[PDB]
């Protein structure tokens, strides 16, 4: 730890006499250029031949990892056109390219450094246009994003925030075949662990769509609309109570008949996190008298250390 | 169906969604050779006009597979390529613009024979983005030189975001 | 003739709520209710029109309301507020009346004659210029889908009202950015729709009036409304993108400064409290000149605050001045920072402003409330003129003419900087106030004026790469004001600038306009060099367009038909020698018959054209021009 310049001048040499001057030497070099932070001028501008017109598939796969970490050092105004232009150039290959797993890894290298950036006029219409997809996980954090940018620039979203929630719950009450319910099990579970700050005055879209949709007859719908109630009272406190008198009637289907069996780690604790959450206390555990034995038996029948 | 809504006006908002999972039911099997239940449906879809703003998002990602699968007759996925077509005109897709661009480039790698009706699909969506056309600008140097599509009016859409007309 | 009255009584009520008998008018609140509830009240047990009665009592009202309101605020405008959401979710007839509450600060209720829901986002497109509506065209969609979700929730009726019940609960963030930020564009556009939802659905409506019916709100937009007029001259102007730093810079700038924008929401209560922190906090930061924009609330309430003493704040204004006497070493002085609300009590003792504002609107009261805002203001500014011409630096400033000391003196009079060649590089460099130059120029006095014109023209001499604001001012104000002849030679020695073919080519009727003209495009043609070609090519297709999109001036355009004679000649000798600019020209010609063809006779040239094509061109050299003519084609073929 006291020659740090040895290791940049032996990569600089090394480097630039390859990329500046054929399919492997790519990969093994820019792998090996973003592994620690630096001081970077002539380098980032190289990016100009590789990711653009390429037909292959591990070239604009490999775009994203080694740029976003190359900007680790980010009042001056000196290179901030430079990361403007960064961000422009991995919008326009994150988003048209058509193979899967490239738009997969162009979403794995964004930070937290990058709030202030995003507030432009010709960067919110690239997200903007990233809504409707067919591939499923891409789609997870498509409601962060634009919960991320809520509170940052709240005097421009205003109508655009309202009129994301109003095409949710148009299919849950009208839904039919298990293939949407099971994709919106999934997708209603990350805005109440994500976002708060969307959720304290919208009591009315996530009170009744939390109602009549627990009375399914595929052990994959306890396992999956059960996690938002995982995260109920973390998002508001002191606000449910007049209305949870029959939330822990149908428990116990999830509890006794051991024959559709879901994943109890998750469903224990989502039973137990509402407790000290938002104040649960004495008055419901006197209506059940039979249960507080068959615990015993929970304690002793399934092996999970979880 | 179709006689109920062109007689009543744009009122039929509040019987719509009641009939939605017995439509995606039809498009998992059809015994019938032929598939004539997709092409008498797309005749009642062609007059929805501007008023299913509302449940677009389970109509229109199941309609994929009427020109992906490989099990469809010839004629079944003739009518379905204008149907969109028919409904851009009136409905508005500022944020429907991913699903028109990625699967038509694997589409027409299957079936060139169409090229003449499924020409027509992305007109009237690039005539309804307008300013959305210039980040898909190299879209054309990956599609259309490998396919060698050539038309009179492709040199004008292309040209109108570069220079900076709006007509 | 209600507008001049009602104004005139509501200054009476402030003047006798201001003095001694304020017993003796604090009784005519019901008298204010009564005129709000004849229009609005006056349906709620028997439906009766007198609708033209009832149009002309709101729009008086609504005069009143926006003249001052002094009076609704702030224990009367709760009640008129709550009033008008209860006549607007009673029925379709009382709820016709928000119109006029709509035509005061978001103006645009005859846009649509209520038909239909498809056309309204037609005349909310349509309500703009629109010249630059990048982000309005955004908005516009924006609130076309918060209407079509409204719609959504009104036919879900009614098992499915959580949407009804989010459309109701909208205004949470939106009153919280409001009172940090003051900005409210996206709201004053959202409820700017509520009035085109209005036009067949009763429910939707309803929900839309119990949305907007908020009495905090409606107090800061009220507040919104009436200070968005005032940054027209005091501040600086600028686009929306360039707004944000300005609202930054006005939301932050002190830090005893920020605890009066969010709170205090019962202003017109005391009015005192927040003059007596503003005059605590300037006798401590003095010698810095901070906070240009953070005194404009104070100058604002200075005259609504009839609630306050007589002689309270003139130990500040004792203080002021001294502290103003002492202070000419700083480097940076501005006249109008924090003067314009300390010598309005000099103006205002006892009814001084109140009967010369009440003879002025008794004498015509035909348009004595629209620009009477202004003239109170620049009755308020020439008041202490006379003190700041004689206390500032008034025959020092042409000794001691420095970057520093060049903040207002480019408009002292008219002859103050008629040869000062120094402040005018920093004038267009800086251009604050580069429009309201040309104002002066073309308001009166136009003999006088033209040298003033000439200092524009050394301006054309300073920056020929102009803005496109300022080159439309330029010519808007060459084209305006007669005798023109001066202005219009100024495109003879142009490199690039051409500032005399748009303002020509509008209206052209002296001969001096059409013999220059004829000969500077064969005179711009023969250098082929490309610097004048394209401007010669470009000046060509703007004198076809006028030529062309002029179907009935003129009866007297013999010239003008000889001039265009003269140019179809030079345009046929340019198409006989040159072929990138004929191309070019041509183009240009096919887009300008394109933008408005109705018909096919675009056709019918082409066979002239293929005839023409190849007559005199090339290979390589219409390559080019082959790739940009394909559009043309397709246009006039199709």
């Amino acid at each position: 730890p006291q020659l740090k310049k040895d290791i940049q001048d032996g990569l600089l040499k090394m480097l630039s006499l390859v990329l500046m001057h054929d399919v492997g030497s790519i990969t093994l070099a820019l792998r090996t250029l973003g592994s620690f932070e630096f001081e970077l001028t002539q380098f980032v501008r190289h990016c100009a031949d590789h990711f653009l017109n390429s037909e292959h598939k591990e070239i604009r796969m490999e775009a994203a990892r080694t740029c976003s970490r190359l900007l680790t050092p980010s009042v001056s105004q000196t290179a901030v056109q430079v990361v403007a232009d960064v961000l422009s150039k991995l919008l326009v290959v994150g988003i048209t390219d058509p193979d899967p797993d490239i738009r997969y890894c162009v979403l794995a290298s964004l930070d937290e450094r990058f709030d202030a950036h995003l507030a432009q006029a010709e960067n919110l219409q690239a997200l903007f246009v990233a809504l409707n997809d067919q591939v499923f996980e891409i789609r997870e954090l498509a409601i962060c994003t634009v919960g991320r940018l809520s509170s940052m620039n709240p005097a421009f979203v205003m109508p655009f925030l309202r009129k994301m929630l109003i095409q949710i719950l148009t299919e849950l009450e009208h839904s039919g075949i298990g293939r949407i319910k099971e994709q919106s099990a999934r997708m209603l579970g990350h805005l109440v662990s994500n976002a708060p700050r969307l959720i304290r005055p919208y009591m009315e879209p996530i009170l009744k769509a939390l109602i009549l949709k627990l009375k399914d007859p595929n052990p994959g719908v306890i396992n999956n609309v059960l996690a938002t109630i995982g995260e109920l009272a973390q998002v508001s406190g002191l606000e449910m109570r007049k209305w949870v008198d029959e939330l822990f009637i149908i428990i116990m289907d999830m509890l006794q008949d051991s024959s559709l069996l879901a994943k109890r780690q998750v469903a224990l604790w989502t039973l137990g996190q509402l407790v000290a959450s938002t104040g649960y206390v004495v008055e419901p555990y006197r209506k059940y008298p039979t249960l507080l034995e068959v615990l015993l038996n929970f304690l002793k029948t399934e092996q999970n250390q979880g | 169906i179709e006689q109920i809504v062109v007689a009543l006006g744009g009122e039929f908002k509040l019987y719509l969604p009641q009939l939605i999972p017995h439509m995606l039911r039809v498009f998992m099997h059809d015994n019938s050779p032929g598939r004539i239940v997709s092409i008498k449906l797309l005749a009642a879809i062609q007059l929805f006009g501007a008023n299913l703003d509302d449940y677009l998002h389970l109509l229109l990602p199941p309609i994929v597979k009427l020109f992906d699968a490989p099990e469809a007759p010839l004629p079944s996925r003739k009518a379905a390529l204008e149907t969109v077509d028919r409904l851009t005109e009136s409905l508005d897709f500022t944020d429907y613009a991913s699903r028109i661009i990625h699967p038509i480039v694997r589409t027409l790698d299957q079936s060139p024979e169409l090229r003449s009706t499924a020409m027509d699909t992305l007109s009237s969506l690039v005539f309804q983005l307008g300013k959305k056309y210039q980040i898909f600008i190299p879209m054309v140097n990956k599609v259309l030189v490998r396919h060698r599509i050539n038309h009179q009016r492709y040199d004008v859409l292309i040209c109108r975001i570069v220079k900076g007309y709006t007509l | 003739a209600r507008s001049r009255p009602d104004l005139m009584d509501n200054y009476l009520a402030l003047i006798l709520s201001a003095f001694i008998r304020n017993g003796l008018l604090e009784g005519l609140v019901e008298v204010i209710t009564n005129s709000d509830d004849h229009i609005s009240v006056r349906a709620t047990i028997l439906l009766g029109e007198l609708l033209h009665m009832a149009n002309t009592i709101l729009p008086h009202s609504h005069s009143h309301h926006l003249h001052c309101l002094p009076t609704l605020m702030n224990m009367a405008a709760s009640f008129d507020i709550p009033k008008e959401k209860r006549l607007r979710a009673s029925a379709a007839l009382n709820c016709l009346k928000r119109f006029h509450e709509m035509k005061k600060r978001g103006p645009k209720p005859y846009s649509l004659h209520l038909d239909h829901i498809i056309q309204k986002a037609i005349a909310t497109h349509q309500k703009r210029d629109q010249y630059l509506r990048v982000q309005k065209d955004i908005f516009i969609l924006k609130d076309t889908e918060e209407a079509l979700l409204i719609n959504l929730r009104d036919s879900q009726v009614l098992q499915h009202k959580e949407n009804l019940e989010w459309n109701w609960n909208l205004i949470g963030t939106i009153l919280k950015w409001p009172n940090v930020n003051l900005r409210n564009y996206k709201d004053e556009q959202l409820h700017r729709f509520v009035r085109r939802l209005l036009y067949f659905y009763k429910p939707s409506s309803k929900l839309y009036a119990n949305l907007d019916l908020d009495f905090a709100k409606a107090k800061q937009l009220t507040v919104v409304g009436c200070q968005f007029t005032e940054f027209l001259l005091e501040s600086e102007e600028d686009g929306q993108g360039y707004l944000e730093d300005l609202v930054k810079d006005i939301v932050q700038w002190l830090n005893a400064s920020s605890g009066m924008k969010p709170e205090r929401s019962l202003q017109n209560n005391g009015l005192l409290t927040t003059l007596s922190q503003h005059y605590f906090l300037f006798i401590g930061t003095l010698s810095c000149h901070p906070h240009g924009v953070k005194m404009l609330e104070k100058c604002s309430v200075f005259q609504c605050l009839l609630n306050l003493c007589s002689l309270k704040n003139q130990d500040h204004l004792l203080k002021l001045t001294v502290s103003s006497l002492d202070y000419s070493r700083d480097g940076l002085a501005r006249v109008i920072l924090s003067k314009i609300l300390t010598a309005a009590t000099d103006a205002c003792r006892l009814y001084a402003t109140k009967h010369l504002r009440v003879l002025l609107r008794a004498n015509v009261e035909f348009f004595n409330n629209w620009g009477i805002e202004l003239l109170v203001t620049q009755l308020h500014d020439k008041n202490k003129t006379i003190s700041s011409e004689a206390l500032d630096i008034l025959d020092e400033a042409c000794e001691d003419k420095a970057n520093l000391h060049a903040l207002i003196q480019m408009k002292p009079a008219l002859s103050h900087l008629g040869d000062k060649g120094l402040l005018l590089l920093l004038r267009f460099l800086s251009i604050p106030k580069g429009f309201s130059y040309l104002n002066e120029r073309g308001y009166v006095a136009k003999q006088l004026e033209k040298w003033h014109r000439e200092y524009n023209s050394k301006y054309v001499d300073l920056i020929e790469e102009q803005l496109n604001e300022a080159l439309t001012t330029y010519r808007k104000p060459v084209d305006g004001d007669n005798y023109v002849r001066r202005s219009n030679q100024r495109l003879q020695r142009p490199h690039v600038y051409l500032p005399i073919h748009l303002y020509g080519q509008l209206v052209h009727h002296k001969t001096g306009c059409h013999l220059l003209e004829v000969q500077n495009i064969i005179t711009e043609l023969c250098r082929n060099v490309r610097t004048p070609d394209l401007d010669k090519w470009e000046e060509i297709k703007k004198l076809k367009a006028s030529l062309w999109a002029l179907g009935n001036i003129g009866s007297s355009n013999w010239g003008l038909n000889l001039l265009q004679e003269e140019n179809v000649i030079p345009d046929i000798l340019k198409l006989a020698k040159q072929c990138e600019v004929l191309s070019i020209r041509g183009t240009c010609v096919y887009v300008l018959g394109l933008i408005a063809k109705t018909k096919q006779g675009c056709d019918i040239l082409k066979c002239h054209n293929w005839d023409a094509v190849r007559h005199s061109r090339k290979h390589l050299w219409p390559v080019v021009p082959d790739d940009v003519e394909q559009l043309c084609n397709e246009l006039s073929s199709i």
